[PDB]
RNA sequence: UCGUUAAGAUGGAACGGAUUAAGAGAGAAAACAAGUAAAGAGGGGAAUAUUCUCUUCUUUAUUAAAAGAAACAUCAGUGAUUAAUUUAAUUUCAAUAAAGCAAUCCCCUGAAAUUGUUUUCACUUUCUCCCCGCACUAAUGUGGGGAAAACUGGCUUUAUUUCUUCAAUUAUUUUUUUUGCUGAGGAAUUUUAAAAUUAUUUGAAUUUUUCUUCUUAUAAUUUAAGUUGUUUCUAUACAGUACUUUCUUAACCCACUCGUCUUGAAACACGGACCAAGGAGUCUAGCAAAUGUGCAAGUGUAUAUGAUUCUUUAAACAUUUUACGCA
RNA sequence: CAUUUUUGGUAAGCAGAACUGGCGAUGAGGGAUGCUCCUAACGCUUGGAUAAGGUGCCUAAAUAUUCGCUCAUGAGAUCCCAUAAAAGGUGUUGGUUCAUAUGAACUAGCCCUGAAAAUGGAUGGCGCUAAAGCGGAUUACCGAUACCAAGCCAUAAAAAGAAGAAAAAAUUUUUUUUUAGAAUCUUUUUAUGAGUAGAAAAUCGUGGGGUUUGUGUUGAAGCGAAAUACGUGAGUUUUCGUGGA
RNA sequence: AGCCAGAAACCAUGCUGAUUAAACAAUACUAUCUUUUUUGUUUGCUAAUGUAAAAGAGAAAUUAUAUAUGUACCGGUACAUA
């Protein structure tokens, strides 16, 4: 015999190859394996690598977000993985150039408007190779409302995480052990 | 023991035989795994009903290729045998176990005609 | 110098420091066979798995032969390795062309009498998977200072000739 | 034509390529990737004066004279059809004893030594080589019991090949006869066969 | 479960496993022979009812060839064997044949007068001689007591090593006698390039060489760059007693009733006479994460309405510019 | 549960702990025999060489070599492990200390006594005394699912990939073979392979449905016996017989 | 080391069984039967095959073991012989 962790079998982690069925995003992964596995630029392993992702990891993208990543370089191409979601709070748009997984209607239409190009991933790559004068950039992935019902676990010291309730008036959850009155405090 | 013939090497003969089947007669011949708290059989006990495993495969280059060097095609109609003129050298015909034979027939003529073995050939005659 | 130590124990039954060190001085598979370069830190540790373990210095037709008809050689990317029998120079010209003391030559220079690369070389030698003793050993139930039969333990020149018969 | 890697000095025989493989993608190919194969060389003791035992075939136990080594690594041998029934057989050497005795030591027969050579010297591999033809015509008569017989010996005896090997055959015999046969003991060694009595150690005697 | 016949088995369990055997059945689809000709029987396709051409079955005979298995041989890889070998190193030795040297002497080794060193007397043989015991012994000799010598041993010289030696163990090397097993792969541009080797060719080197080295150029080759060749045989067969393979007994060796709860079951633990069929983690509600999918500050079209929607359709389709849920 | 450390208890295959390893869930080789001891952890094979242990026969290797000791009218013989002590011995073997080649005194090897139990009986058995005993030493050999080399399988990772003629046969010109580009895929490389409770993935099968393109009275399904059948395997396929939709 | 006498004990003797030895001998009478040669043993049946051991399967002194054996005289003696 021989000592080995696991057994010398080697462990790699996440996604293996993408999940999903639509041809489309088949024939995008083909597109960018065969990018990544021939040129030894990064970006385009990364967006191989992030391409595969499930749907909770890609995250929406609001513009007014994207505006504020692009505004010290504003020549230039900013990439998203994700769909990209349109924002009232956001007043104006300066032309931006964006290609993204999906666009919603609005969105589309405002950057259109305002003079700015929409990109989908083969337009990106036929028109830019390396990502060359491009900006990976990707959303707010922890802020999920999920997330804040894990880590350091509910009512355990300080620890901030959602409990999970019917409803969350003054008879749910708010008495005995969340107070110094009541019991224990949080 | 080991049973090579020219290209074909398979390792194992003996059709595995489910534990117990010899001296009980509920006890199906066909294979099942053992599962058992102590049962000799899955503690892999010397010298009883030895446990089949993947590792005794057939060689990956040579895998499903019967005697006849050539791999085994059932054919219930000659439409059906549209594709394997081009595969004559490579694969075998076997007329289909339903087929009537007046149809049966035909099926071998062409088969002839096109060059290619019939493994079942005498079949209702 | 150097010492090489070659393995003398099973996979069971094992104390868990005495795993530990084994797994750092890189002797895995039973009969397994390393170079390790002398110091204080390597003969401590060393003393630990000793009962476990002969070993004993080369001398310079040991190292050569061994090395040829036996060296395996780290092919692949970092941490990836997978194991090449050496062959030819090509291999070794890659890995060690940066330290020049690339040639299999050379390699045996380098551990005969511990030169300047020496941890890299040894390295990226796999470990040498030993063959077993001709005219067997006499046990491994005792040390070769103890009276008896027996083998465990440092065995300074004597090694060769015990490398000798198990090549 | 040889070569003396590491001092052997190991000599190059012209050999065929004749097997042939289905390739990795497309056509076949030649399996062979060499030419050259080494020659054969031989147990020590072997060379033309030998007298020997033959110890496989109908013949065993006979007491046979080697004559010429045909180049192909097979060697011929007589032990003169005229005394002992012994034809000229080719055989090869690991199914022939080879004894210490040497005939050209015999005073008599070491005058006639070019002689035997230059007989032996016409005869080659090529001679003993079955033809295709005659193998067919032997074969087409298959399809009583003494008929086949005869006819199989009358086949073989018509062969020109056959014939030529048979008159150097005879003439070798005519050749030595009454000088091997002058020395008796000699002449009834050669005759007798060859025998492994219970008082034998094989292992153990200098052959 | 039981009958008939046949075949086999049969010394206080029966079957079984791993490997062969002898029987008994089965089989040709890889387990030989393409084509060519002769002349029968069919079928087709084309040319512009008859020319051309492709064919399958039969027959006669008539040449291929390949395929596997053998046997030996060559490699390469991995072993086992029985012979060896280089210059070192380590207190090695021993004869040879001429000389010599000392006598309890000598190479040695004993026992004595912060460690050296020197000195005392102690230690050999004998097929020698003498004396007592005279044949006394296990002894073709002897017990005791004395001498003798250098034959024998030991040393010093001088040559000498195939007369006979020249060890042993490391060290570094270099071979060789038989020989066991293995042969994956198959290279449309890394089966090359280089290495090696051969026949030449140019310049150096040095151990100076008929395996001298390197390097200059050219051809070839394999030790490179995973086994190839010859000859048999199956067989001039058409399935046979050969060959494949099922079954069948054997034989060597092994082998405890399964399920099961159990720290621990072959158990003097429990459940199981047998067989056939049936026979056990589901569905709904509400919640969650995971992941998929659409849309995206929204989202779901509810109930319901509307339709030339009305077998299917108890579904599908549609919903005039703040209803409700969750966000 | 074992070593080692360890508390209670007269002790206990008893009760309770400490550290580690096991066993449980784990085969295989050895310990005759055995859940735990030793060796060693297991894909399928071929050859090699060993471990632990043995080498009189059962039983594969030595009636090996070499020096000792040992006779038993209940010898002795292998970790765990399958009992034996205090006390004796003019048994033999060595010592060691004293005295004048004997008397004394001690000492420790084997051996003897001490040594009694129920079915018959257990060095594993037969047996063994110039041991096949006990204590060494010396070799040589035999000996695993471990080890080395090689093949084959799966798993794991890694390299790496989105167009052209090769050979043979005939008799220079005709014929024969092949002529790859499926991305969860192809080529190749290297490592690795135990498993109950448990989790997963990949397959496979049964009733019905949509979709697709088929078998049926020159005989369907079913069934019985099979088969040079294919698959690691669940199974799949097929022959002959029955069968009548 | 060599020996001796000595117990309801031990073993015979004795006695019982002995398809406990799948044991065995002698004898009386009897059922085409015996020998040699040849060819063969490639409705259940009505010709018919098996080997645990062929390849030269070679070998009658007898007695010791810290001595034997012949022969000749009378176990003794002598002489040979392994």
């Amino acid at each position: 015999g021989i000592a080995l962790k696991n057994v010398g079998r080697i462990k790699k982690h996440g996604r293996k190859h993408l999940v999903s069925k639509n041809p489309y995003l088949r024939l995008l992964v083909k597109l960018y394996n065969f990018l990544a596995r021939r040129t030894n630029a990064n970006f385009n392993k990364i967006i191989a690598k992030r391409l595969i992702m499930p749907k909770r990891y890609r995250p929406p993208l609001s513009l007014s977000k994207l505006q504020y990543h692009m505004a010290n370089h504003p020549n230039d191409i900013a990439v998203v993985v994700g769909s990209i979601t349109d924002d009232k709070r956001l007043f104006s748009l300066k032309q931006l150039k964006v290609c993204a997984l999906r666009f919603t209607e609005t969105a589309r239409k405002r950057i259109e408007d305002a003079g700015g190009e929409c990109l989908t991933f083969d337009q990106l790559a036929l028109k830019y190779p390396t990502g060359k004068k491009c900006v990976l950039l990707r959303g707010p992935t922890k802020a999920r409302t999920a997330e804040k019902h894990f880590g350091k676990a509910p009512g355990k010291p300080k620890s901030k995480a959602r409990p999970y309730v019917r409803s969350k008036g003054r008879k749910f959850e708010k008495a005995r052990g969340r107070r110094k009155s009541r019991a224990y405090k949080k | 023991a080991v049973k090579k013939v020219g290209k074909i090497i398979k390792k194992r003969t003996k059709k595995f035989t489910r534990f117990q089947s010899n001296r009980f007669m509920r006890v199906k011949p066909a294979w099942r795994k053992p599962r058992g708290i102590d049962c000799r059989v899955r503690r892999r006990y010397k010298g009883t009903n030895l446990m089949p495993s993947i590792g005794y495969g057939s060689n990956k280059k040579t895998k499903f290729l019967l005697p006849n060097n050539k791999y085994k095609y059932v054919v219930k109609n000659v439409k059906e045998m549209e594709p394997l003129i081009m595969n004559h050298t490579k694969y075998c015909v076997q007329i289909a176990h339903n087929v009537s034979s007046k149809k049966r027939k035909q099926i071998i003529e062409r088969a002839k005609q096109m060059n290619v073995s019939v493994i079942n050939a005498k079949a209702r005659l | 110098k150097v010492v090489f130590v070659i393995r003398l124990k099973g996979v069971n039954k094992l104390p868990p420091k005495v795993r530990s060190v084994f797994r750092l001085l890189r002797l895995l598979q039973v009969h397994n066979g390393v170079f390790v370069k002398v110091n204080k830190a390597t003969k401590e540790m060393l003393k630990i798995v000793e009962p476990y373990v002969t070993y004993g210095y080369p001398t310079l037709s040991t190292v050569r032969k061994l090395l040829y008809k036996r060296g395996y050689v780290r092919v692949g990317k970092v941490r990836r390795y997978a194991r090449k029998k050496i062959q030819d120079n090509a291999d070794i010209s890659k890995h060690l062309g940066k330290y020049n003391v690339h040639g299999i030559e050379d390699m045996v220079y380098q551990l005969y009498t511990c030169g300047p690369v020496f941890k890299k070389v040894n390295n990226f030698l796999w470990a040498f998977k030993l063959k077993p003793p001709r005219k067997g050993f006499k046990a491994k139930r005792h040390a070769f200072n103890e009276p008896r039969p027996g083998d465990w333990g440092n065995r300074e020149a004597h090694i060769n000739e015990l490398i000798n018969r198990m090549i | 034509k040889h070569y003396n890697v590491k001092g052997k000095k190991k000599v190059l025989v012209p050999v065929n390529a004749k097997k042939t493989i289905n390739k990795k993608y497309f056509g076949r190919k030649v399996a062979s990737k060499k030419k050259y194969v080494v020659q054969r060389k031989l147990r020590k003791s072997i060379e033309v004066g030998k007298v020997a035992i033959i110890l496989t075939g109908k013949h065993m136990g006979k007491r046979c004279i080697i004559t010429k080594i045909l180049n192909s690594g097979l060697l011929a041998v007589v032990g003169p059809y005229e005394i002992n029934g012994v034809p000229l057989k080719r055989v090869d050497s690991r199914y022939l004893v080879v004894t210490s005795t040497n005939i050209f030591n015999f005073e008599n027969i070491a005058k006639l030594k070019d002689d035997f050579l230059n007989y032996a010297q016409d005869i080659d591999d090529d001679s003993f080589i079955k033809t295709l033809e005659i193998k067919k015509k032997q074969k087409k008569l298959l399809k009583f019991m003494n008929n086949v017989i005869d006819k199989i010996k009358e086949i073989r005896k018509e062969d020109p090949k056959v014939q030529k090997l048979e008159g150097i055959q005879k003439d070798i015999g005519s050749l030595l006869k009454p000088e091997i046969l002058k020395n008796k003991v000699f002449a009834h060694y050669l005759k007798s066969k060859f025998t492994l009595r219970n008082d034998m150690v094989l292992h153990k005697m200098k052959f």
